[PDB]
Formats: structure tokens, sequence, C-alpha cells
């Protein structure tokens, strides 16, 4: 049930998206060993998801949340890099996107930095990287992410590193 | 999947090291995110 509609890079939404990818990239740690060395991307394509099954999904746990923290979702539009792009844009986020070995335990995981969710593209820690030339910091071959609507609710604050 | 922490929805990570650093979140239910935009992209090369 899933449909992709081609934003055009003059609607005002492509270009909101757009800016929120780049503005969001920074230095990492790691001198760019996952997701590569750059400090800016070259857009290629913004795609809006519609799966009203899906959608409905979302809302209901939502309003759920909602409820449960005095009317208030605390919704927020974050980054996620996944191998499994193509599977969630179709089925939805689950257990299978979790990432088991994460530093606050097994869920899925969201960044507002899109160069941190960058790292995850092609694996944790950029697993061998790209497909065709095993480059993490491949320049050539074509990227993934998703920029996603999230529900907090109530967010326990983990001090960290 | 683990559980949220009791009585919240999700964790929050909040950078103490690194000064530069947004957050990080994780939710531990897969109906609590909607994958709204697929953007396509490649990194580029600094000059
Ligand atoms: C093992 N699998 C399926 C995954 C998938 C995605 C991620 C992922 C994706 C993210 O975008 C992300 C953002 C901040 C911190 C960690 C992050 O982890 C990790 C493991
Ligand atoms: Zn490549």
């Amino acid at each position: 049930g899933t449909i992709l509609i081609d934003l055009s890079p003059d609607d005002k939404e492509f270009q909101s998206v757009e800016e929120e990818m780049q503005s969001t990239v920074r230095e990492h740690r790691d001198g760019g060993h996952a997701g590569g060395i750059f400090n800016r991307y070259n857009i290629l394509k913004i795609q809006k998801v519609c799966n009203k099954k899906l959608w409905e999904r979302y809302t209901h746990r939502r309003k759920e949340v909602s409820e449960e923290n005095h009317n208030h979702a605390n919704e927020r539009m974050l980054f996620h890099g996944s191998p499994f792009v193509n599977a969630i844009i179709h089925k939805g986020f689950d257990e299978r996107h979790a990432y088991i070995g994460g530093m606050f335990g097994a869920g899925i995981y969201f960044a507002e930095n899109s160069s941190k969710s960058n790292q995850y593209v092609y694996g944790i820690g950029g697993g061998t990287g790209c497909p065709v030339h095993k480059d993490r910091s491949c320049y050539i071959c074509h990227r993934q992410l998703l920029f996603c609507r999230v529900t907090l609710g109530k967010s326990f604050l983990q001090f960290s590193a | 999947m683990a559980h949220s922490p009791p009585g919240h929805h999700s964790v929050t990570g909040r950078p103490s090291v690194n000064g530069l650093a947004l957050a990080e979140y994780v939710i531990y239910r897969g109906e609590q995110a909607y994958p709204e935009y697929l953007i396509t992209y490649q990194i580029m090369r600094p000059e």
C-alpha cells in the first residue's frame, strides 16, 4: 500500500527537508570512519512516503501516548539511516529494525544530526561500506535516509558521553 | 525489543562530552514512528 510521491526541488516542502539534511551535518569523532568524510550532501531526490495503514497505526499510537502525557505527543522530525529503508517504507518500523546493541538498549534509534544517521546507512559502524565499492566514504553510490515523524511522549533523559 | 523505562515512552540520549553533537532518541514500539520522507543523496567530497 505504499506509494512514493516525488517532490519538486521548487516545492517549499522539498526545500525545508533539504535544509534540515544539510544544516544538521557535523564532524564525527571517528574522523569519518563509519559514514565518510564530507561537510554536505548532493540531494538527488526527496519522496513523500504515503501509506494509509502505516499512518493510521502511527496516529493511533500517538493518541495513546498523548493521553498518557497531558495531551502532548512530544512529536519530533528525526533522521534514521538503515540498510532496511526499503522494508521500512513498505511494512513500517518493527523489532527487526532495532539496534540490539545500542547504548540505550534494544530499540529503534533516531538522530537530530543527519550525519549521525548517515553512519548507519550501510550498517552498524558503516558495515563494509557501499555494496559496489566496499567504501564507507563512497562519493559515487546513492544513499538513502528517512526523515521520520517520531512520538517521544515522556522521554527518559540519559546524559551520555 | 526492550521496554521503555517505566513511566516513559522513549529515551533521549543527551550528549555530555561533544559540545557540537545533537541528541539521539530511542523508541521501543515501531508504531511510534512514521517514515515520512525518503531522501536519496550522495555525500560530497570536500574541496
Ligand atoms: C541493526 N540495525 C537494523 C540498525 C538499524 C539502524 C540503526 C541506527 C540508525 C540511526 O539513524 C541511528 C541514529 C542515531 C544512533 C543510532 C542509530 O542507529 C542501528 C541499527
Ligand atoms: Zn560505492
